[PDB]
């Protein structure tokens, strides 16, 4: 333990979180997007401390310690829902987002995000552009999106494509005001997964890297996990800058 | 597949389109009250016309479901109030005739004219200051012998025309269509009936003859002072001397009948004035009052979008106190508001309005209203009722912290009390049963006012000053019988209110006079309360009445017991006089 090391990818660039985030249009909930954000730097502590979401929960992540984690891959999904539904966007949940528009696996790694959203999606009269299924025959599978517009048919009678007795169509639109309550104004969500595979690691927090040393008996902290031992060049570690591969052998 | 479920699948497509169409028409409503233009009336008109349409096609959707499928019972209750047929039933022709008849019922109380006097106010400040009897007795037959005479041919076709309407609805009759509304089946061990409806109120007031007999005698002693001969020791009361052009309300005979009129009473107006409140203090207040029982905070937009204060000059509107509750998370309060103690305690009832319709908004949209008629204004009243003690006013800061509250004061105050609650339970009962009984056909159409006089020398204690004859229609100088409303609503409402107020000062755990108690700073009674206020229609009335009172029915024992001071001293106060009435006695 006389000297501590870390390694990381000598990665510069800052990741497109505000594209995301400071996006001019947003998407409705039942056809949301998805983006991949990758081969940056992540700087998650100004998105945290930013103090301007009503909702940032981490589910199987530490709020402050996920700054110094490397992912192989992040994805954001950007939508906008009512304000009573924000609840239904959590693993392990029922509703009628939960079911036929957004599905979250109880297994989820990653953080929500969502922000009041009144200044920008309300207009007197009504806005009328975003819809939400209302009617499906099951329930979404998690990560799953449906974008047809077949007509929903409740009874054993057949629809034949129009609509009308036990005949429904599925989507159907969210009407905001300026001057409705509080759960039933818009909510913008950003809902952000982490990804690790065998792959090498992509995006990486803002931690610095300093050399390496081989021979003696160090504290090394390569691509996120850390350990104590001699480093030999040849239980296994296989660090990003220099493409060589250390063995670990105890002191 | 099954009914159930596809009636479930339509409620949810129902209710969606129905919020937003209900909200705009609110809105509308809304924009017109605060502002009058001739714009805003269209933009009402117009919403109106589609919501009633929007409610109307649905109602033909809805009826294809049989009822008999649906077990649910929450389901059946929105199934059944989307079903009703209405007037609908009705040919074309003869809703066109009974339409007709409803609008110039209505237009031609609006408009009358004694000659000119009109009702509001001329005709009102001569009956309610002229203190003399022959002036008394002019204003009161001349609005008689026009309204009612010329009100009379419609009544009787307006009877026959509802009762067909009732009758293809599967009643007997329209008196049983209004009584539907206190009916529960279905239910295990919570059942109700229409039929006991008619029980269950002549129970109640054959308990309430004693007290009423001695406040009639009390007040009849005191008032003989006034008029030397023209009232018998032994008679009944004259129609034209209670303080009103109908009788219903002896809150004006005060001044007459006050036991010490030496010992003013409590009016914080100058406390108010000096300490500069400024109507926005007083709703502050009454969300305070609020909280401390444990009920939640005022929303945002309630302060913001509501309005508290005359719009001024230049932006005229009809102010009368009003809680709306537009839909979609939106409540607001209308209401001109100046620096009296009568607005503080409206401000607490249009309060409690508006906390009982923030509960119960996480019901479906056809679920969210109170349990029936009484129980929505009882629970605003019992708040204005608590709001107005010496020790609640006291606690605030206005009215002096060492008030001497002495037997004359509280004597006073319940004389002043019972004047409007214990006077006005026998017209209201007299006048439903004499409605139910014509609606039912037992009256014969050639005997309506010597029966409308008979009961009310029967039941009322009050004769006519001058001879009717069948032309006339004294039941229709009324507003809410010529313009179809029902009446029965405000005896369980008063009911109600003292069940409510004795179970929260049990509650609260309040020791003494019952009409001294204050719910304030107290969780329990809010919780228990709340639990009742969130059932929303879901629930049967008697089992909401049960998670307050403990009880599957009204009772008259707690109104009796709030009054028991003012009892006891009206009996001692009768010793020497007659106690009951003669109806053989008239004035001519
Ligand atoms: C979004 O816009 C605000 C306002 O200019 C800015 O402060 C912020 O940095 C932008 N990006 C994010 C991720 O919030
Ligand atoms: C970053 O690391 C890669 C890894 O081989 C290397 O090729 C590249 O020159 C490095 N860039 C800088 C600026 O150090
Ligand atoms: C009321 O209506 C008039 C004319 O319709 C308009 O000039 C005025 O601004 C309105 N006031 C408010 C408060 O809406
Ligand atoms: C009635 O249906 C609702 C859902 O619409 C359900 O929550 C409730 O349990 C049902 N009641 C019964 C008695 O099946
Ligand atoms: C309403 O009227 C229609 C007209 O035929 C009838 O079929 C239906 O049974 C009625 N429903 C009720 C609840 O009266
Ligand atoms: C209620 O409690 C407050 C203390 O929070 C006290 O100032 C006030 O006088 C109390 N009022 C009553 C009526 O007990
Ligand atoms: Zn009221």
């Amino acid at each position: 333990p006389t000297e501590s090391i870390v390694r990381f990818p000598n990665i510069t660039n800052l990741c497109p979180f505000g594209e995301v985030f400071n996006a001019t249009r947003f998407a409705s909930v039942y056809a949301w997007n998805r983006k991949r954000i990758s081969n940056c730097v992540a700087d998650y502590s100004v998105l945290y401390n930013s103090a301007s979401f009503s909702t940032f929960k981490c589910y199987g992540v530490s709020p402050t310690k996920l700054n110094d984690l490397c992912f192989t891959n992040v994805y954001a999904d950007s939508f906008v829902i009512r304000g009573d539904e924000v609840r239904q966007i959590a693993p392990g949940q029922t509703g009628k987002i939960a079911d036929y528009n957004y599905k979250l696996p109880d297994d989820f790694t990653g953080c929500v995000i969502a922000w009041n959203s009144n200044n920008l999606d309300s207009k007197v009269g009504g806005n009328y552009n975003y819809l939400f299924r209302l009617f499906r025959k099951s329930n979404l599978k998690p990560f799953e999106r449906d974008i047809s517009t077949e007509i929903y048919q409740a009874g054993s009678t057949p629809c034949n494509g129009v609509e009308g007795f036990n005949c429904y169509f599925p989507l159907q639109s969210y009407g905001f005001q300026p001057t409705n309550g509080v759960g039933y104004q818009p909510y913008r969500v950003v809902v952000l997964s982490f990804e690790l595979l065998h792959a090498p690691a992509t995006v990486c927090g803002p931690k610095k890297s300093t050399n390496l040393v081989k021979n003696k008996c160090v504290n090394f902290n390569f691509n996120g996990l850390t350990g104590t031992g001699v480093l030999t060049e040849s239980d296994a570690v296989r660090d990003p800058q220099t493409l060589e591969i250390l063995d670990i052998t105890p002191c | 597949s099954t009914i159930e479920e596809q009636a479930k699948t339509f409620l949810d497509k129902f209710n969606h389109e129905a919020e937003d169409l209900f909200y705009q028409s609110s809105l509308a409503s809304w924009n017109y009250n605060t502002n009058i233009t001739e714009e805003n009336v269209q933009n009402m008109n117009n919403a109106g016309d589609k919501w009633s349409a929007f409610l109307k096609e649905q109602s033909t959707l809805a009826q294809m479901y049989p009822l008999q499928e649906i077990q649910n019972l929450t389901v059946k209750l929105q199934l059944q109030a989307l079903q009703q047929n209405g007037s609908s039933v009705l040919s074309e022709d003869k809703s066109k005739r009974l339409n007709t008849i409803l609008n110039t019922m209505s237009t031609i109380y609006s408009t009358g004219k004694v000659c000119c006097l009109l009702l509001e106010p001329g005709l009102n400040e001569i009956m309610a200051n002229s203190l003399d009897y022959n002036e008394r007795l002019w204003a009161w037959e001349s609005w008689r012998s026009e309204v009612g005479k010329q009100l009379r041919p419609l009544y009787e076709e307006y009877v026959v025309l509802k009762n067909e309407m009732a009758r293809a609805n599967h009643y007997e009759d329209y008196g049983d269509y209004w009584r539907g509304d206190y009916e529960v089946n279905g239910v295990d061990g919570y059942d109700y009936s229409r039929g006991q409806l008619i029980e269950d109120v002549e129970h109640t007031f054959e308990e309430i003859k004693p007290l009423y007999e001695h406040l009639h005698a009390y007040v009849r002693a005191k008032l003989m002072n006034a008029y030397p001969s023209y009232i018998s020791p032994i008679g009944c009361l004259p129609a034209h001397l209670l303080g009103d052009m109908w009788g219903r309300f002896w809150t004006n005979l005060y001044s007459l009948t006050v036991p010490f009129g030496q010992k003013p009473n409590i009016d914080v107006t100058d406390a108010m004035v000096d300490q500069a409140w400024d109507a926005q203090r007083i709703f502050k207040e009454a969300e305070k009052f609020f909280v401390s029982v444990g009920l939640p905070n005022m929303t945002q937009g309630f302060w913001e979008n509501s309005m508290l204060t005359d719009p001024g000059n230049v932006q005229k509107a009809v102010c009368h106190p009003t809680a709306w509750d537009l839909g979609k998370g939106d409540f607001r309060i209308l209401m001109c508001t100046k620096v009296t103690m009568d607005d503080f305690l409206t401000a607490h009832h249009e309060m409690g309005h508006i906390q009982y319709d923030m509960a119960y908004a996480a019901q479906p949209f056809l679920l969210r209203n109170g349990a029936n008629e009484g129980f929505h204004e009882a629970v605003g009243e019992i708040m204005s009722l608590s709001a107005a003690t010496p020790k609640h006013l006291k606690s605030i800061g206005l009215l002096s912290p060492d008030f001497q509250e002495d037997n004359e004061t509280e004597i006073n105050f319940l004389l002043k009390q019972a004047l409007t609650i214990v006077g006005t339970l026998p017209f209201t009962y007299m006048l439903e049963k004499w409605r139910w009984m014509v609606f039912k056909g037992e009256i014969p159409k050639d005997q309506w006012m010597k029966k409308w006089w008979e009961m009310k020398r029967e039941i009322v204690g009050v004769v006519e000053p001058v001879p009717h004859d069948e032309t006339y229609c004294d039941p229709a100088s009324l507003f809410h019988v010529s313009n179809d409303y029902s009446f029965i609503r405000y005896y369980t409402r008063t009911l109600y209110q003292f069940q409510f107020q004795e179970a929260l000062c049990q509650a609260a755990k309040h020791e003494g006079p019952l009409h001294k108690c204050d719910i304030s700073n107290s969780t329990e009674a809010g919780q228990k309360l709340f639990n009742m206020l969130r059932l929303g229609k879901s629930e049967p009335w008697t089992l909401a009445l049960e998670n307050v009172v403990g009880a599957k029915n009204m009772n008259v024992r707690p109104l009796l017991n709030y009054f028991e001071p003012l009892f006891t001293w009206l009996k001692d106060q009768n010793k020497n006089s007659f106690v009951g009435w003669s109806t053989d006695w008239s004035p001519y």
